[PDB]
């Protein structure tokens, strides 16, 4: 026999190992492949498809309705529709969206984010809002003004439905942690910053016509974004074995 | 009847340096999500940009990758020395719900088998014993006992192993009659049937059953078995909505209403 | 990284003993992203 | 025109020695394993006396005697060689050599009319064990020249299925089709030759599957003949003449 | 020594495993191979020999006589003769012919089936029977004309005794399971489908001739069929030891 | 003499498209079966048939991978440290059932041993032991008892193990004096003798016997010991009708007559 | 199915102790489906 | 160190086994061979006697 | 019977480690059998 010496490790069950092993069925041959449409080779092609931000997670919305963002017809200038931080990992409205259940998969992530917000009042109704990042620092910003220094797009309401705030990069380190748990790993550390929305003038419609609207909020990444180290998604769990 | 290609990336996109744009020509920021396509928008053209020769990897999202490490998929104790298991991955959410994130994929599987034994209180013992895994494919008959004909094994593959040797391991390849394992099936087992316990389950996932026994009689005590799969050798099909509820079943993927995924916050305009 | 060099070597008969693929690229996603017949440039309005 | 049309003709003559049998009504011919007789290879062989090679004193067609199909007919066998272990010059030589090589060519005969109806199964079975009893009777493993009468047909006399034996070589005597089957044998043995006084490697088997039946008085003595022949045969260890 | 790193695996015993192992006698010459007749092998070359189907499998019947469908002279038209299912894995007619057994031996099946007739009456005793398949999807056809809807052969009895039908593979996956056991597995997904034979005209026969006739009925695997999964038989079995 | 050829194929037979056919002179529905050849109707002859190209393969099936796998062969514990088991596969009805599929066959073998340490009332200990196995041919003595002379085993093949390490396991090749073994004899075993005890059984099928101890006493236990065997490149002659009745004895193919093999059904009209 | 390339090297002297044979193909079955003398086409009658 | 995986047969002591194994005295040289009469290769030689 | 190709490397520095010999073969048994200075051919009468 060939001398050998084993060494520590030996006889290890590492979950992510990657050996050869015999197989049970040494000589079987399986089906063809056959054509099947929609082949995926990697989850970056699912999180680069958008899908609804559940936005509106206050008490007195329930099931679809907390899809909606809430916008009417103002009697003052300046006013906020909504807020929210850009972090995809985090628990909040991103959590049950495509990119949010995927970047919960993992434990670090980088890249840039489309937000795209579609809006559903009638074609009479018109409206001007400015959506705005605010890159990390402080706190949210508190008016129009200030949000408006930072990355911001001014959205008209017209014949093409939709807008798109791209809520670049923008950030120390080449990724970033997808928690912001504080209390254990004080990973507060990586707050991406925060996207706004805000009336640039108003939402204006017709007379008799419903004074409320609603727009609506989509996410996805871009494709210079990109997740590292696999985990357990923090919302799959069970008491005993089921039945 | 491809027409829309799928060319391969190692790394993610650059970002190359633009400048100011005032034209009422280009409006990269103008959508229209009703058409069904997400948004083209580029980082470029919605902001003045810096060149960033991004060498960031792929390679963690990749099915492989995603896919390639064991998880629990069984988990018993033998009863009068011996345990019936029917394959299958509902029992355990974990791997369960990761599956369910693909329509059709077609797989190889490790299998890796930890035992150990415990006595009637459920106290792990430091006892070695020999164990026995048997494969039987739907038709052939099952062991009624520990000491059973059929642990004779001469046609259904069997791994015979000890709690005080590292844990059993063995590949199986793509077994299913179908030419890729499906993980949403929305029809019924079988013809002239349309009961609700016979729909949703596609029979061609079910290879089968892993009947355990210790070769020998154990005194008092029992056979503590964990079985883990790790898929390999990935090919995968139309990626599926997440769950986003919990399981409540192992056959079914009934769940319970809810009126929110999220935890609620005082208002829409505070973050 | 992964080493541009290292053993790749079967020692079974099946394929299914084999260790895990190695290729882990990624692929367009406009099956999925934006799978429209007409096409709809970045610079243009979407709809006319 | 038969190999021109691609079909077989119902006649058939088969020559060997100083015997000729003829047939207006067969169903082709069954070679076994397709595979005629053939001589011993310098390569196969261990034995290293010359052998006898007896030619047409032996190779030639021996007709055992008859068995009538019966109403409560189960069916009849045959081993071989013992059949015809004391008939002529083949069964001399059988016995005067401790080992024999040898293949057949059985013709097995029955005739009825266009009035009767029945089918039997014709095979030629290698190593067919007669174990249906605990201690089987030597009058049953080895019968001789008469045969014996089948007493377990469904399961063959040996534990397996009547209905499965079709993956012997055989052919089938139908009334209405034929009225004789015609196969070819080679030697089988996991050895190249062996003892023809202690080891029977075919058993002829003629099991009715159809039971026999006809026009309401027609004839009724139906018999069944069977004609064997020992074909490329050569002996080994001469001595006196020994028998079972 | 050599380092090395012993895996998951180690020390167990695989019954399909396909290791290299030590000699008892490493310098054994065995004896040569010698011409014998009918080498085998692929136990394929063995499903493909036709063998009898137990297809008369009621009370009435014992031993040899299962093996004859009964034919009788008519008073009525259409009738029908004889009915079975075609997977050749299950317990019925089927699980004692050659084909049977094997496919007992795997779990899975795929292929074209051979059934062979053939007639066993008279010269004089004339007649004309179709014989169809019937794909899945329902239950077995109630009259000839549902039957003849599926594929099928109209068989005239004559000079050839027998006629073939052939039972195409149909199936929507490449394979079938070998059971159809449903308590547990539900694979009465993978049923095959039914094959019956009807009276096409009648039995005729002269003055007092047997006015009932027999047919035998034949089985194989056509040229295009395999089988995968190997398996225990289910038919070989015992208590103790035997002595 | 071989007038019939044997191809080599790899997969099954693709099918071809075909199209009707009204005609008097192709008939390939009509057969003989009486010709004692099987049907050589096609699908494409029966019926209109598309293209399809079949890569199904056919490993499986083939000698190799039919009986390429370990199955019991002998099990038995020991008494006064001693056990004589006589090498036969008789007494374990699935690996003997499949070896009678084939009237002649060559074949090497690998034998695994599996041992472990049970005591009086059959309960398995953790008690690491050595044992011996010893092959002893026909002709040597057989040791009487556990010390015996003939466990120095200087030229018969032993193989000392322990309970303690994985399963033992040496390969044997094709040892028969005849140029395959035979899994049917109709013959008996010698001259001068038709006694119904000395038929169907061929003698070189028997190679002789394993003898087991253990190398020193074991107070109050025993040994229990299991052999599997695993047939290796096989070569097989004249395929057999299969066993279709119950086995009842270890060294004869006596069975209890039977009026029917499948279970009978209401009526042969009704599927 | 099975590797294109694996290693195939004999570590024992006697073959008895070599891995399973790797063939497994299957060959034309006539010998024992079609054990005529005559041959029978499948577009004729069997029997003139 | 190279990944393995150990089979049955582990730490067996077959009596007819053929390994190569650490020599006692690895650096020892034996006397010469020296010309003697009557070398026997194979029994086979003695039973022809 | 034997392999024609196998693994012949030695791992040990004393030939004494080395495993056992493959040769096997018989000579000519003259030496034991017939040992005589005469030649006494098979066909003519040994002695004169
Ligand atoms: C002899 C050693 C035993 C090892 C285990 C062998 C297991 C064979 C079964 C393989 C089937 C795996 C695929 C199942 C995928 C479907 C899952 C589901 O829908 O529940
Ligand atoms: C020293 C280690 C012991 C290992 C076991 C060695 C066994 C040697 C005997 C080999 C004979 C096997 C072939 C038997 C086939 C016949 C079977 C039967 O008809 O019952
Ligand atoms: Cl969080
Ligand atoms: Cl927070
Ligand atoms: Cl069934
Ligand atoms: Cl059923
Ligand atoms: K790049
Ligand atoms: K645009
Ligand atoms: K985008
Ligand atoms: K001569
Ligand atoms: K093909
Ligand atoms: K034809
Ligand atoms: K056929």
């Amino acid at each position: 026999g060939i001398p050998t010496l084993y060494t520590p490790g030996s006889g290890q069950f590492l979950t992510t190992d990657d050996f050869q092993t015999p197989c049970m069925l040494p000589k079987f041959q399986p089906t063809p492949v056959i054509d099947i449409p929609g082949e995926v080779k990697n989850f970056l092609e699912v999180v680069q498809v958008e899908s609804l931000v559940e936005i509106n997670n206050v008490e007195s919305a329930e099931g679809v309705a907390r899809y909606r963002i809430p916008l009417n017809v103002q009697d003052a200038m300046d006013g906020q529709i909504m807020a929210l931080r850009v972090d995809p990992g985090i628990d909040g409205p991103m959590q049950s969206t495509l990119l949010g259940v995927f970047t919960r998969y993992y434990a670090q992530w980088s890249g840039s984010l489309d937000f795209t917000f579609m809006f559903c009042g009638t074609f009479m109704t018109t409206g001007k809002v400015i959506i705005a990042y605010t890159p990390p620092g402080g706190d949210q910003p508190t008016n129009r003004r200030q949000a408006m220094l930072g990355t911001h797009v001014v959205w008209d309401f017209g014949l093409q439905s939709s807008i798109t705030l791209v809520v670049p990069w923008i950030s120390s380190g080449h990724f970033r942690g997808t928690t912001l748990e504080n209390t254990i790993y004080k990973y507060r550390y990586y707050e991406a910053g925060y996207i706004t929305m805000w009336y640039q003038t108003n939402m204006v419609v017709p007379p008799n016509f419903p004074t409320t609207a609603s727009i609506l909020m989509f996410v996805a990444a871009q494709p210079n974004f990109s997740l590292r180290i696999l985990k357990d998604r923090p919302d799959i769990s069970q008491e005993g074995a089921l039945q | 009847g491809q027409v829309i290609k799928s060319a391969v990336r190692s790394t993610v996109e650059n970002t190359v340096q633009s400048t100011h744009s005032i034209t009422t020509e280009a409006t990269p920021a103008l959508q229209a999500a009703e058409t069904g396509a997400t948004s083209n928008a580029s980082d470029e053209s919605m902001i003045e940009t810096r060149n960033v020769v991004n060498t960031h990897g792929v390679a963690e999202t990749s099915l492989e990758a995603f896919y390639g490490r064991a998880g629990l998929v069984a988990m018993f104790s033998t009863d009068g020395g011996i345990y019936r298991w029917y394959i299958n991955f509902g029992e355990y959410v974990q791997l369960r719900a990761k599956l369910e994130l693909l329509t059709y994929a077609r797989f190889d599987m490790e299998f890796t088998i930890v035992a150990q034994v415990v006595n009637a209180q459920s106290k792990v013992q430091d006892f070695n014993v020999d164990y026995q895994v048997m494969f039987v494919p739907p038709g052939a008959s099952v062991p009624e006992n520990q000491d059973s004909y059929q642990w004779q094994s001469s046609c259904n593959p069997s791994v015979i192993s000890n709690t005080g040797l590292p844990p059993a391991r063995v590949s199986v390849p793509f077994m299913s009659s179908a030419n890729a394992y499906s993980f949403s099936y929305d029809g019924y087992t079988q013809f002239g049937d349309t009961s609700g316990s016979s729909y949703g389950i596609v029979p061609s996932n079910y290879l089968g059953m892993l009947v355990v026994r210790t070769c020998e009689d154990l005194d008092g005590t029992r056979l503590r078995v964990r079985v883990y799969a790790k898929p390999k050798h990935v090919k995968g099909w139309i990626p599926r909505s997440p769950r986003m509820t919990p399981y409540k079943s192992r056959y079914t993927g009934v769940y319970t209403d809810t009126t929110k995924f999220c935890a609620n916050r005082a208002r829409i305009t505070t973050a | 990284g992964s080493n541009i060099h290292y053993t790749n070597i079967n020692y079974y008969e099946n394929a299914a003993s084999n260790s895990l693929n190695k290729q882990d690229f990624t692929q367009d996603p406009e099956k999925f992203t934006r799978p429209v017949v007409d096409v709809m440039k970045e610079a243009a309005v979407p709809l006319k | 025109s038969a190999e021109a049309c691609g079909y077989s003709d119902r006649v058939a003559q088969l020559t060997l020695g100083n015997s000729t049998i003829t047939t207006q009504e067969a169903a082709n011919i069954v070679v076994g394993y397709g595979r005629w007789p053939t001589s011993l290879r310098d390569t196969d062989a261990t034995a290293v006396d010359k052998p006898t090679q007896p030619g047409v004193s032996a190779e030639r067609f021996y007709t055992l005697p008859s068995v009538q199909w019966t109403n409560s007919f189960k069916g009849h066998y045959w081993k071989l060689p013992d059949a015809l272990s004391e008939l002529g010059l083949f069964g001399q030589n059988l016995q005067f050599h401790y080992l024999y090589r040898g293949g057949w060519v059985i013709h097995v005969q029955c005739n009825a009319t266009k009035f009767h109806q029945g089918t039997l199964l014709v095979v030629a079975t290698p190593e067919h064990k007669i174990q249906s009893a605990e201690s089987p009777a030597f009058a049953r493993t080895n019968p001789g020249e008469q045969g014996a009468a089948y007493q377990f047909p469904f399961t063959f006399e040996d534990g397996t299925a009547l209905g499965n034996a079709l993956i012997y070589p055989h052919q089938w005597v139908n009334l209405r089709t034929n009225n004789s089957a015609t196969l070819v044998l080679p030697y089988v043995n996991a050895l190249p030759m062996d003892s023809g006084i202690r080891h029977n490697n075919w058993t002829l088997s003629v099991i009715p599957i159809v039971p026999l039946e006809y026009a309401a008085g027609a004839t009724t003595y139906v018999p069944i003949t069977v004609t064997i022949a020992p074909m490329c045969t050569e002996y080994n260890g001469l001595r006196a003449a020994v028998t079972q």
